[PDB]
């Protein structure tokens, strides 16, 4: 394919459209729910993954392809999120105090990213365009930058002394940096905590769709301030019981998958692609 | 400091790239005595100091006969 | 550009030869070598990954380019293994005694490998082709199976008593299954301390080499009796000193990566198909 | 001979074969069969040789062109080799912890080396090319490298600290060293006991074939490690008593120097040929 | 490029002389000098052999091309002598006392002789043609002959008493003996004090010559009573001062050298013929 990835693909526009692919889609494809671990102590049941993979086979997915993965909250499963299924349909729930985490979250499991490693201890690192993050995650990420100048000199702090640096992030289990672009930056975190990642985002992910339990629409999946794209695979509920939410899940996962597209599936479970 | 009379000294004024490798050594300490008008003599006896190699540089022996520049 | 579909590519057969690229390659891509600690441990010498360095670069690979990863023991590294760089070159001491772990190993690095969740507690598994297997990794891995029959009913074992079940791994860092595809089985796994995924194995992994310093050969990456293809990806040197083998490693380092390829899956045209 | 060397040699692909030269090269060749002491140990008869001549007659062998050579071990033979007459068979006893021993072995008699002497008290020495090598043999070798830099000090290893050097060969009867090529290297070396020549590997070794008594295929006449070549002149066979390997030998002594060749023979029965 | 096959050479006349090769023959040659040790003694200079390659400079070889090499006496110079120099020029001071092993010496170092073994306690051995001789060599060589019949019974000799033997060695280090041919003999050497091969005479060795110091030519080379050739390598000079030998020689190199030829055996040519 690569040999002939550069290559036209002609179609004449009357071809005729093929039968539905759901059925065989289902009959071949893995679905993974995750969701917290409060879903699980509000049903109060242990059969319950069984009866919901039940109802998943009454529409149409063979026993054995629904997973469910269970995380304990929003920053906790934000520390390398792991997408294991052919298709991933997330439940976070909304909380008002964490819109940027929700929206780190999401940006960073909605969309594939390249990251490479930051030895922030050696090196200055610069963010060349817009699609440039530093992406760090751990058990508690505190990142302090330094802006240098031409002559490699801390604007408004003293490269030698952290405790002039600008604090952008204070304990955060994931947080997606965007500084100036162009300018180095000399940086400190708390590497024994946490690793930081310079990262770019290629595009979106496809397989990866956010449901959003409760709220109003407060996502931010593009750090551009003029921009707030609503996509298709960021969906938002509203609910008072959590076996309602997830009997919707299952009643409408047609139209939950209908908005997302296979093929995006990494070999690996990560979150994002990784080069050293 | 350290001088020959090698062609590599002949007329060192200038030096540049100047590097070095030198195994490390160990100076012990011997026994001296002092020489009191009376009594029992005491003597100085023992210690040891490992020397290991660190930068090398330029100087110059200054004797009453010659005037070295010297490692 | 085209990413999801496959193109037919056609070459003449007297176009040309391009010049060589091997110096572009080390320039631009890294090496990472995989060493067990007693290596280091043998050669005593502080600064001898800045000596490796070093004759790299006399071979023309940049500063910085070659890493160097220590790993305890093949057991130890065999627990999900993490093979980043774009050239990946692994010593792998032979022990006679552990001839099949040393096998699981190239297995899982020299190969490339789709895997799906498995949850033991809820659906029962088969293996619907030869290149579906079970792959387990943790710190101590026991696997028992149970084959059941069309009715459900186990054979030589009872369901509801996993004494009764057939022990195919007992404390495995690393772990292949391999049992009779088309057949349902109940798989007891110890999974607080042990993960198993249901495994595809879908082609070489081109940019993972294993060099075995020691005995013969032994490896086995294929799991059907009749065959033990010898590729060229696994080298056997003889050895005495792990000074010597780093220096056979680097003189040769132009063949070594001559076996190799650019990881077909790591590349822009990969891109929806699994990963980048 | 010689000024004709480089000069065209043509044949028509309908030349008549010539009879068989089998027994012309026998009547014409002498035999030497090096066996280990623990061979003739085993046999315990003070007529064997006698025997084994009577048997290379009945063969086709006249009487007086086979030779028997004992040496204690790999070790001690490994020590300065003759090959003494137009076809050496070297009977190898294998032994698992010695792997790279046979294989140096191996490699010096099997073949040509082109070999000068080494000052390494006096100039500091490089590899050139990939055939080159550095074989030091005697009592006991230990060959300390300290790889050097373009001021000619040491790098990793001070230049004059031997304890800081890098430890490649340890007591050994034989060694080849092969370092990286193009780096300056100070040499330490027990010349009171052994003595280290810079050789070049020229091509094969027709007259000497090795038959590794017992074990698996464990040579490695290579240095490269991407390469481990069976040649039709190292064979291996299976054993329980000495005198069943000495009949196999006879019985098939045409098998055995069929797959040598003649001419490759020089004047002195050294393993090399030595430029001063 | 084709070695082993005789290709013959069709050169015409007036093809024009090429220049002088000796300048770039000596720069790209060594010459070694072999010298009894009394010569060392009666110079009586630390520094003598610096001074003659300084004097070898100015006749065009490169410092470090001349080796001198020193030898006890002709007794133990007769001990297997290796010449491996390009040009090897042997100083032997002339005795009244040790014409023939004189002769010897020259004989064993102005010939080429191929040479395979001898097992005097296992088979009978005649000599085939008149270039076979038995060349015994070592720290003592006694050889006694016992002449056999048709009836492999010994001729004046009893095959079980040694003491009827008759003896053509005594004592010494180097022996050539030349017995009747076709006639086999049973022999008794001293096979731990010395060793004894079968050697055939090629033709000459071109990069030895022997400068006899004093006397007159009593040199023998040849087995033939009817020809005592003096070659162009067989110099002799009338001396009193050992310096005036050596100025001598190192004065008229250009004539020595002009003597000699590059051995035609140590050279690529030769490749399977016997060498190189
Ligand atoms: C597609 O659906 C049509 C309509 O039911 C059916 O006739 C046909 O067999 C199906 N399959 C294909 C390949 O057209
Ligand atoms: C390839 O190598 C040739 C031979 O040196 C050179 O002329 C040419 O510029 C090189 N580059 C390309 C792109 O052909
Ligand atoms: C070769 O063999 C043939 C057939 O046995 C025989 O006639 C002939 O004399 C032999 N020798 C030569 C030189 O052809
Ligand atoms: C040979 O010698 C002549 C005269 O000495 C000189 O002019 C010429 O350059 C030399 N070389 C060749 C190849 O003729
Ligand atoms: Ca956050
Ligand atoms: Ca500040
Ligand atoms: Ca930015
Ligand atoms: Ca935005
Ligand atoms: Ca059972
Ligand atoms: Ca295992
Ligand atoms: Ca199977
Ligand atoms: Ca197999
Ligand atoms: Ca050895
Ligand atoms: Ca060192
Ligand atoms: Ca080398
Ligand atoms: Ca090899
Ligand atoms: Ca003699
Ligand atoms: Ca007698
Ligand atoms: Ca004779
Ligand atoms: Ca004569």
């Amino acid at each position: 394919q690569n040999y002939g990835i550069n290559l036209p693909i002609t179609g004449s526009m009357d071809t005729a459209y093929a039968n539905s692919t759901q059925e065989e889609t289902f009959l071949t494809s893995t679905l993974c729910l995750y969701y917290p671990t409060e879903a699980a102590t509000e049903i109060n049941d242990n059969s319950w993954k069984d009866t919901l993979s039940q109802l998943f086979l009454t529409k149409g997915w063979p026993t054995g392809s629904v997973y469910f993965k269970e995380y304990t909250d929003i920053a906790s499963f934000s520390v390398d999120p792991q997408l294991y299924c052919d298709y991933n349909v997330v439940l976070m729930k909304y909380d008002a105090t964490l819109q940027l985490d929700m929206s780190e979250l999401a940006d960073l499991i909605l969309n594939e990213w390249l990251c490479n490693p930051m030895d922030i201890t050696l090196y200055y690192y610069q963010q060349t365009d817009e699609a440039n993050k530093w992406i760090s995650m751990g058990s508690s990420c505190t990142i302090k930058v330094c802006p240098l100048n031409t002559q490699t000199l801390g604007i408004g702090c003293l490269t030698t002394d952290t405790a002039t640096f600008e604090e952008v992030a204070t304990a955060e289990k994931l947080v997606i940096t965007d500084v100036v672009d162009g300018v180095n930056h000399k940086l400190d975190v708390t590497t024994a905590t946490c690793t930081i990642r310079n990262c770019k985002k290629l595009g979106p992910r496809e397989n990866v769709a956010v449901i959003q339990v409760g709220g109003s629409d407060v996502l931010d999946i593009t750090a551009d301030p003029t921009t707030a794209p609503q996509t298709e695979r960021m969906m938002r509920i509203n609910w008072k019981k959590w076996w309602q939410v997830f009997y919707t899940v299952v009643d409408y996962v047609n139209q939950i998958i209908q908005a997302m597209s296979k093929r995006s599936r990494s070999l690996n479970s990560a979150a994002f692609y990784y080069r050293i | 400091d350290y001088w020959d009379d090698s062609q590599a000294f002949r007329n060192m004024v200038y030096v540049r790239s100047l590097a070095a490798n030198l195994n490390s050594v160990i100076c012990t300490g011997g026994d001296y005595s002092f020489a009191l008008p009376v009594g029992q003599w005491p003597v100085m006896t023992g210690g040891a100091v490992s020397l290991h190699s660190a930068g090398v540089t330029l100087s110059t022996q200054f004797t009453d006969f010659v005037s070295l520049n010297s490692l």
